[PDB]
């Protein structure tokens, strides 16, 4: 008698040449983005019209502001504003001196070239019906603007005749695919340190708070499932102090 | 260590320690057989003036002799044998003493500790072998533990219900010399439980005594079911008399309970059970209250457990009677029969602690009416002798009973196992405690002679009679010469029926007289006794019975008496099978004649 | 003998005193009540906007508790969450006032719908305790009371370096347990402080900030309020068995 | 596959049928109240003969004498309680000597088990330490299966005792269902495909063994009882001994396996073995152990056992080869170099082809014959007007019995008489020496003689017994008459326990502690049992008595008064190696004879 | 409790038991329509990539 057979996979192995050839090929590109964005922090006296006065100044001088958020500290008549700019140091420093000179502000700090904890908040509603349904759902709302009918039939019929479209799947399999997608998204947001705050028959809402470079990656990974609705904040920050060991700080070779 | 340390044994070898420990434990006699692995011990007890020594021809004799010593003296029987074959030959006495509750401390030799589990010469797992048939056993791993284990052995063998213990003694342990101070005082785990629950237990037993006395005073047809437990105390029998006289309670005894009650007393129900009298059996069945004192409800006693004591059982369901059990071990409480009142501890102690609670009674006319009616209607009947007939076995016991009694001596009776054992229990009048020594629990053949020898050592000036059977005697007859060497003037009576009577009785009754290998070839006992160095007397004719019995007892020194008795005579009454105690099979002169002619027909005249 | 053990002997309530406690502690309102309204604006991301909506709401003296401009992942489309308070007809005027603006697609009212309101808060929070915090505040407030503060038992001064070390981590744990219970996290730990992070309801954010308040809050920053409606679903058996028609 | 030929039979009746199936022709037993259903079934059974002893221990010892003389299992049918505990010693004895035996003990009903019943003993729990395997038959359905398992285990691998407990209700029960009789042994179920890999291992072990034998220059065949458990055992041992010219020394239980009238015979090894064999072992470069387990009575001081063998092993030119049936006894005492698992006889045939024939071992046998003609079994022979010497009695009888032309079987007790009957008796035939060696039980001689006489009714069974040993079980003297066994009992009466007294005279300053029992009148005793009693106490009376003794047509007892306090020599005791023996010297004995009289006050 | 549990599904386990059962039962090629039935099952490893 023979032992129960097993189809051996035999996963192929790298050699020294193809491995290096792979790593070199998978190399990105240095300085694909220009000078790193600058972050400013305004300490503003909370008096009526400050939000219009600050943001109005940047718009009156054509400063390319990426984001501006006003935060309420736990101090009476004191607010904190976090601004993100782009441009050379000479232009952005001027922007700092232009805002700081305003009356209702105390001081505008420059957080660029400084160790800070950048944070951002996002809440997104994600579809559980899959890719095919998201193409159907999105194209449906586009016809409310495109004003086309006979030409769009080539698209919607092509979509609804796909294999994993809910219309072509039994009611039991759609249910599993909803929770399979749900488990994927839940595992995806948990790794990013997020939460699933809402679950429905057709969708779910995820909540995540991290740095902008972290959230954008998150929204790119969740994107294929279909983002039905998204709310992404600006950017706030809190300064951090880089701790170093007593042996590392003892290296005061300033000779 | 914090306990006491003794230095009296420093410088002594393991064997020389053993010699001292015998005097420290008050040992008068040691029964044993020398051997290789036990040589260091024997070298140390050489001509020892601390105790005498009895040398058998077989180790099984040494064990049985030790049992006879313990049953008669009340002291632990010490056995000193070697490893291997010497230790495997004392298994039967140990198993026998384990069931009848006889205090033994068996000292077996052992190969050196550096040879254990090497299939060594004369090596046996004596501890493992004797584990089930001993109260406790141990192998002494070092000289330091030797006096400790010995004290543990003697304490266990005498604590609670007495029994046999085994102490395995390696040669290198008994040969090595002690060099360091050692602990000696015992600390048994069982004593740690009693010390923690002393006040609670001592009050619990008193509460049971109160409830017992209330039920006893309430009883109107009581029966004292007395066992061997009342004999394990000096003031045992006398408190039994006191309780029996105070409340006018009739007393029945087990086989091992015989001697604990004067059978000349009008309240004596005599022996009950399988071959017990009908009077005692019917009394137990009709009693409303059974007071079990030092008994364990053996299956040879209760007969059919389902039919056992119907009246006493229903009286318990009415709150007017039941069963009261005086036990020393909780193991034997509610094991065979359900007990309404359990009194734990020494029976004699508890009885003397209940006397002040028992209401005095002078007359039980209704209850003693049936008892005295049964005594006259159902006596120990048998086919008595006729002119020109073979000697009857029951008659010999009755005659020897009055002959031995008319000497004025202290008579001790040991028996073998079989029909002769029962007839010696039925037709012998027991009055004195520790005078009847028999193997009942295990029923070992070849017990008669060696037990008689050992009992004779305990009581040198006592008349020790061995009522043995021909088949039983042919188990350890080698000890006849041992009796001469030991200087024991034992009296051997062999009721020779040239058959295995007890087995033939069951074959005659339950197997249609198909006698299978129950007739052994007996030797000339008279020539045997003389070859061993004893006096031999044979009685063939009925007329010579009286004249020889007188000579048998009057003879100074060891003497063997063979009495050719009638064959194929069943012991009656008999409670066997699914029969209750009230369903006994009594004697019938016509039936025996019918069975006689039927036996000749099936056996072709051979029997 | 007796192994000694102090009897705490915990007292028990009766039917009367138990009620007397509940009656005494149960919350109560106050004079001139106030309720919260939430609006959601869908605007086009043209130059300005932020100054337009804020200006329109300030030029009419509305309450305005927060604004918070949120970015949708859609080209040239922003989203704002305005928190208001006042009579239902008053805040309705505000809604129609903003919707009239040309870059505003629509303004939705989320005050009467099951929504998810979240607010980000980042606090620094000292580890040195109340005594040091009283010292630090008075130091930047620019006598005799300074000496009394530094003469308190659990100030870092007149206290062994070992107990200060443990009190640092003791406070660090107590803060950590609070953040954990509220579903937050400690993102930074220094030798004197620990930056915490929390995203929850404003009514819960203020609750956390009040509980961690005694530890001494060095820095703080509350985002505002972001709102996203729950996907309409609450009951299973009352979906078609309402019979309200 | 269910048997149905026992349906309607009682457990006892099934037992009776199983005996014929197991080719049993003799049963040794004693009745009882729990084994009654079995005895009622075997009543007048024409399927096998019955032998009734006077003691159960006798039955056990008779079964061993039957087993060792016939090669068939000894069957014991005793009762419960004391009837079972009395067979413990012969079971422990058979467990040591590896004797095929199936002991059926009775038992109380299953309804009474665990209630401290009448005549109830934990026979399974007791005999567990001294049996290969025991079992309590739970139901009549399992009875034919258990009996089949018993006989198989008792005869497989190394033979030994097994115990089968038979409850009263079980043997009385009537079988009313089809039953399995096929055994399902776990150790036997291991052989699925492992048999191949193991069969290659033993064959390669043979190859390495055959190579080492051909390389040896001073080899010694160390032979035990394992070569006797096969019919072609003694035959193949001679074939190899002639082929490679290898000298043969045997253990006490190995006696009879090799012709001692052969020039290559080394006689007995061990404690009381001749110096020729001991020195041969101590100076051998290769030791070929065939059917022996290196007992402590044989190896002497284990530290000094065969230095030349170990030294040759470290140089890759010799060592110790072990032919053993059970791996349990391999590398247990001494570290072997080559292990040949399995039947010794079977493997000797497979190796015989790979052995290079040797013409002669000149310098090796020259040194052996030197020892052989320098260290005989010397002892203080008789002088004019002296007492009869025990060694001389063995000498004369060894020739008288040989002159009969009859097949002679010799059984002994335990002690000095046992050793002298092994040294001075010349052994040539297999299965003719039956003695208790492993456990050394006294009172073994007489019952084993009776049992062997049953196995071989034509043979001249002679019991060379001692006075102390005979007193152990002389009750079976009457059993010999009833069994119709014309056994010949020889008692070397020195009126002492010689083997113990010797150790007391040598190591305990002649302090004889309770080693002198009171013997009966052996001649009056013998005739009381139904035998003929013969006694000789004079030298010129011995030869005539030894002939009347043997030529007696029936059971007979001959007591020979022998000299007292005569030590068995040579003797390897204490920390002495086999080469550090203590040989006989006329002056040494003559001095201690004078030293003893002073220390004992002329008493001994 | 400690148990080693297969991950190849029921089909392989049903196959595994049959292989070790025919190694102790008989040396003959019995149960041919069992090994052939257990194999060629839909979710037996030998039929899956
Ligand atoms: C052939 C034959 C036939 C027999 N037939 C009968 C028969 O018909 N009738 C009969 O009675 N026997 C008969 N026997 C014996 C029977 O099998 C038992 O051995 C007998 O019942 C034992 O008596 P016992 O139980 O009273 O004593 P034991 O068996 O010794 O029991 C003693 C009990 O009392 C307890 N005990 C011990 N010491 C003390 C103490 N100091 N204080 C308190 N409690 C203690 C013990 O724990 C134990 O439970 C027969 C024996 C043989 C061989
Ligand atoms: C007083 C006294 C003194 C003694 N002194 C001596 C002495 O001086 N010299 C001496 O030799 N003995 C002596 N003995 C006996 C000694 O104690 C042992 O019993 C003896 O060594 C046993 O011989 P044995 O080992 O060869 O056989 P066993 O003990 O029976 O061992 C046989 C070995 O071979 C194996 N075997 C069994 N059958 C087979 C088979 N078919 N195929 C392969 N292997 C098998 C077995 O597993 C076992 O390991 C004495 C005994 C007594 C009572
Ligand atoms: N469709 C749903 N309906 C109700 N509850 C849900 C739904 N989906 C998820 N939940 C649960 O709601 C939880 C989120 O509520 P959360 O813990 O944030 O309290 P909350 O902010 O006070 O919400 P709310 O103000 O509505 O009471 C999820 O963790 C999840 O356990
Ligand atoms: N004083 C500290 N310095 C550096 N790291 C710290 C310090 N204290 C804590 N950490 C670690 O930093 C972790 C913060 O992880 P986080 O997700 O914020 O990384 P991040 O968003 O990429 O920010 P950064 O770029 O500063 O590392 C803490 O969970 C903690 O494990
Ligand atoms: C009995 O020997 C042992 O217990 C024993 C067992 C295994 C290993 C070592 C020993 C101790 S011993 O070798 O020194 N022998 C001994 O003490 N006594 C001794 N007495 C004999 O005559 C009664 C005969 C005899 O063996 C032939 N041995
Ligand atoms: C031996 O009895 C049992 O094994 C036994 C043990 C406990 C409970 C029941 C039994 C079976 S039994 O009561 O029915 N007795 C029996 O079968 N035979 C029987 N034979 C006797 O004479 C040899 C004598 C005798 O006891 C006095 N018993
Ligand atoms: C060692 C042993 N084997 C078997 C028994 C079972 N048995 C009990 S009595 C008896 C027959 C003995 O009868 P006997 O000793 O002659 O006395 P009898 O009944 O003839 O008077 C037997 C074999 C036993 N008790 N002990
Ligand atoms: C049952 C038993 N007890 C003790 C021993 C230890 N032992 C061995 S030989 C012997 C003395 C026997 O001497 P004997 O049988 O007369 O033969 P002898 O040496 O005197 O010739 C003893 C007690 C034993 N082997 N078996
Ligand atoms: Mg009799
Ligand atoms: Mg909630
Ligand atoms: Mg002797």
């Amino acid at each position: 008698a023979t032992r129960p057979p097993l189809p051996t996979l035999d996963t192929p192995s790298w050699n020294a040449n193809s491995a290096v050839s792979s790593i070199i090929y998978e190399t990105p590109a240095p300085s694909r983005q220009p000078r790193k964005q600058h972050v400013l922090n305004c300490l503003v006296q909370n008096e009526p019209g400050v939000l219009s006065r600050v943001s109005g100044t940047l718009a009156a001088r054509g400063f390319n502001i990426d984001s501006l958020v006003v935060c309420n500290t736990e101090v009476k008549d004191l607010s904190r504003m976090t601004i993100v700019l782009q441009g050379q140091d000479g232009v952005i420093e001027q922007a700092r001196r232009q805002i700081e000179d305003l009356v209702p502000v105390y001081a505008v700090l420059d957080y660029t070239n400084s160790e800070i904890i950048k944070r951002e908040l996002v809440m997104a509603r994600i579809s559980l019906l899959g890719t095919e349904y998201f193409e159907d759902l999105l194209l449906h709302h586009h016809t409310s603007t495109n004003a086309g009918a006979a030409d769009s039939q080539e698209l919607v019929a092509e979509i609804r005749e796909k294999q994993f479209h809910p219309a072509n799947l039994p009611a039991s399999e759609v249910l599993r695919l909803k929770h399979e997608h749900l488990n994927d998204i839940t595992n995806l947001t948990n790794n990013f340190g997020g939460r699933v705050v809402d679950i429905s028959e057709t969708s779910c809402i995820v909540e995540l708070s991290a740095k902008p470079t972290r959230i954008s990656a998150f929204l790119k990974l969740v994107e294929p499932f279909g983002v039905l609705e998204c709310a992404r904040s600006g950017m706030m920050a809190l300064p951090r102090t880089p701790l170093k060991t007593s042996t590392e700080e003892a290296a005061d070779e300033d000779e | 260590a914090e306990p006491d340390m003794d230095t009296s044994f420093v410088g002594l070898t393991g064997g020389q320690i053993f010699n001292e420990m015998m005097s420290r434990q008050n040992v008068d006699t040691v029964f044993g057989y020398p051997g290789g692995a036990i040589l260091p011990v024997y070298d140390a007890i050489h001509n020892s003036d601390k105790f005498n020594f009895v040398l058998p021809k077989h180790e099984q004799g040494a064990g049985h002799m030790a049992e006879g010593y313990a049953r008669a003296s009340g002291k632990p029987g010490v056995v000193l044998v070697t490893s291997g074959p010497g230790a495997t030959n004392v298994v039967t006495p140990m198993a026998d003493a384990f069931a009848d509750g006889i205090p033994m401390v068996v000292f077996t030799g052992q190969v050196p500790t550096s040879a254990i589990g090497t299939d060594a010469f004369q090596e046996a797992d004596v501890v493992g072998i004797s584990r089930s048939c001993t109260k406790w056993n141990v192998m002494v791993k070092s000289v330091e533990e030797l006096p400790l284990r010995i004290n543990e052995a003697f304490e266990i063998a005498t604590s609670g219900r007495p029994g046999p213990v085994l102490v395995d003694l390696p040669k290198d342990v008994t040969a090595a010399i002690l060099r360091n101070p050692i602990p000696t005082k015992t600390t048994l785990p069982s004593n740690a439980l009693n010390q923690l629950t002393s006040r609670a237990q001592d009050e619990f037993v008193m509460q049971s005594i109160n409830k017992a006395a209330d039920l006893i005073n309430l009883a109107k047809k009581p029966v004292l079911y007395v066992g061997a437990g009342i004999l394990n105390h000096a003031d045992g029998p006398r408190l039994l008399k006191e309780l029996s006289d105070r409340a006018q309670i009739p007393v029945t005894t087990t086989l091992q309970g015989l001697g604990s009650f004067d059978q000349e007393d009008p309240k004596s129900l005599d022996m009950l059970g399988m071959h017990g009298c009908a009077t005692a059996n019917l009394a137990v069945q009709n009693a409303d209250l059974i007071i079990a004192v030092g008994a364990r409800f053996d299956d040879r006693v209760t007969g059919n457990i389902s039919k056992f004591a119907p009246e006493a059982r229903r009286a318990a369901a009415e709150g007017r009677g039941g069963i009261i059990h005086f036990e020393v071990s909780p193991k034997n409480i509610n094991k065979v029969v359900q007990t309404q009142i359990a009194v734990e501890g020494d029976a004699t102690t508890n009885l003397g602690k209940m006397m002040s609670k028992i209401f005095p009674v002078k007359e039980r006319s209704e209850w003693f009416a049936q008892i005295n009616k049964w005594k006259k209607e159902y006596p120990y009947a048998y086919m008595e002798e006729t002119p020109g007939s073979k000697i009857k076995p029951q008659t010999v016991i009755k005659k020897l009973s009055k002959v031995a009694n008319d000497t004025g001596r202290h008579v001790i009776v040991t028996t073998g196992v079989g029909q002769h054992q029962m007839w010696a229990a039925q037709h012998w009048t027991w009055r004195n405690p520790h005078t009847f020594i028999t193997s009942g629990g295990l029923g070992t053949m070849g017990y008669g002679l060696p037990a008689a020898i050992g009992a004779q050592v305990a009581k040198p000036e006592s008349l020790v009679i061995d009522i043995d059977g021909d088949a039983s005697f042919n188990m350890t007859l080698t000890e006849l010469s041992s009796a001469v060497q030991a200087g024991t003037p034992v009296k051997i009576l062999i009721l020779n029926n040239e058959e295995q009577g007890m087995v033939t009785q069951w074959q005659s009754l339950f197997y249609e007289h198909r006698y299978s290998h129950t007739h052994q070839l007996n030797p000339d006992f008279i020539k045997l006794a003389e070859a061993m160095g004893l006096k031999g007397l044979r009685v063939k004719k009925q007329e010579e019975l009286d004249a020889k019995l007188k000579e048998f007892v009057s003879t100074k020194g060891p003497v063997l008496l063979e009495v050719e008795v009638d064959k194929k005579v069943p012991v009656l009454p008999m409670v066997a099978g699914g029969s209750g105690l009230d369903e006994f099979i009594n004697f019938d002169p016509e039936v025996e004649r019918q069975q006689t002619e039927l036996r000749h027909k099936r056996t072709g005249g051979k029997h």
